């Protein structure tokens, strides 16, 4: 298979600045015809793609001049002169020269904002679902940014792996923070064998974790 | 206008056989040098090209998956299927009857795009979710943060709303998951410390094909 790996995977720009984003091949994406096969698509939330861009730098009807692509060979570039608003979206490059025909994983043009610390809220099982012998901790880290964080689960100051299911929402439209939400859903009978619960969230706002706890008996 | 048009079960169980249809306007599967693709996204995926048909019935198809698919075409009608056999929870996603010709006239590139039909590959039958409420730990700080959790559902969607909607900023409600099999929700909702429990609050889930409807109240510990 032709490897499409786009840098970088997320994009933070201001409305106005220039942005580039490089698609590089595992292979030529030469076709033995003579033409390079490497097309730029743009995937705005819940829109099917559109083409912008086919063999390496013709624009495609009615895509403003604003949008550039480049390259060469292995080596792929799509370029925005200056980003508007509308442009936000995730872009992939694509090579149609070999089989299986394939896509690059995508790359997020975010808008940068400030950086912002999570709120770390935690729950515990609640007793509607005690009742009736399951049992989930939930962990909010709202308003964050960058999306970046790391989150551990601890049972007793001992780290849980299994068990543990994720959300993130998209970036805001009105304040650009992200936020997740995580929860360990253990047995009802694995939750009253033990007794301390951490959700730690490691962000680069800060040098420490931010933790958040509770033990089961005081509740 | 050159419309293409998707048209599938939305909902089957694991084993079974997909059957897709693409209807197609304002051009034919007829010229020389013209072609009709599948691609296909999970939700929060990237794409993924399936199957490629053209105008003298030669098909390109993605090698993982071969032996599950087969495309083909009826040109009168302005139609193209794709079958994929054996399908699995992996095969939940998105699928675009897409435009491709092998000619530069015509279109050497996906121009043409369908809307997309979603299918859910799934074993599970309806079920009802159960919506439990998050009351904060056992104060002293400017804002407190409720939750609610809706756990075990299926199909999708539920909507959940804090206070029957009179409730509508602080709110975060995070994409459904997968846990089985059925889909988990849940949704924060952050107020000021003065507000609750003084002025109450409560999630309001409904989840509409299992005639759900549960309003579950944050109760301070």
């Amino acid at each position: 298979d032709v490897l499409m790996t786009q840098t970088p995977l997320s994009l933070p720009v201001s409305l106005g600045d220039q942005a580039s984003i490089s698609c590089r091949s595992s292979q030529s994406i030469v076709h033995s015809n003579g033409n390079t096969y490497l097309e730029w698509y743009l995937q705005k939330p819940g829109q099917s793609p559109k083409l912008l861009i086919y063999k390496v730098s013709n624009r495609f009807s009615g895509v403003p001049d604003r949008f550039s692509g480049s390259g060469s060979g292995t080596d792929f570039t799509l370029k925005i002169s200056r980003v508007e608003a509308e442009d936000l979206g995730v872009y992939y490059c694509f090579q149609g020269s070999h089989v299986p025909l394939t896509f690059g994983a995508g790359t997020k043009l975010e808008l940068k904002r400030a950086d912002a610390a999570p709120t770390v809220s935690i729950f515990p099982p609640s007793s509607e679902q005690l009742t009736s012998g399951g049992a989930s901790v939930v962990c909010f880290l709202n308003n964050f940014y960058p999306k970046d964080i790391n989150v551990k689960w601890k049972i007793d100051g001992s780290e849980r792996q299994n068990g543990v299911l994720n959300s993130w929402t998209d970036q805001d439209s009105k304040d650009s923070t992200y936020s997740m939400s995580s929860t360990l859903t253990l047995t009802k009978d694995e939750y009253e064998r033990h007794n301390s619960y951490t959700c730690e969230a490691t962000h680069k706002t800060s040098t420490s974790p931010i933790v958040k706890s509770f033990n089961r008996n005081e509740c | 206008q050159v419309t293409l048009k998707e048209s599938g079960p939305g909902i089957l169980k694991p084993s079974q056989t997909l059957s897709l249809t693409c209807s197609l306007s304002g051009f034919s599967l007829r010229t020389s040098g013209m072609g009709v693709g599948w691609i296909r996204q999970p939700s929060g995926k990237g794409l993924e090209w399936l199957a490629h048909i053209w105008w003298d019935d030669d098909k390109n198809y993605n090698p993982s998956l071969k032996s599950q698919l087969t495309i083909s075409k009826d040109t009168s009608r302005n139609q193209v299927f794709l079958k994929i056999t054996s399908v699995d929870t992996a095969d939940t996603a998105t699928y675009y009857c897409v435009r491709r010709a092998h000619n530069v006239v015509l279109g050497d590139w996906f121009a043409y795009w369908g809307q997309g039909t979603l299918v859910t590959v799934s074993a599970a039958k309806t079920t009802a979710p159960s919506v439990y409420p998050l009351a904060p730990v056992c104060t002293t700080g400017s804002s407190v943060t409720l939750g609610c959790l809706v756990k075990g559902y299926f199909p999708e969607p539920v909507t959940l709303t804090w206070n029957s909607g009179s409730l509508s900023s602080g709110v975060h409600t995070f994409p459904a998951v997968l846990q089985s099999g059925l889909y988990t929700l849940s949704s924060s909702v952050t107020v000021t410390s003065s507000t609750w429990p003084s002025q109450s609050i409560t999630c309001n889930v409904a989840h509409p094909a299992s005639s759900t409807k549960v309003d579950k109240k944050i109760e301070p510990r």
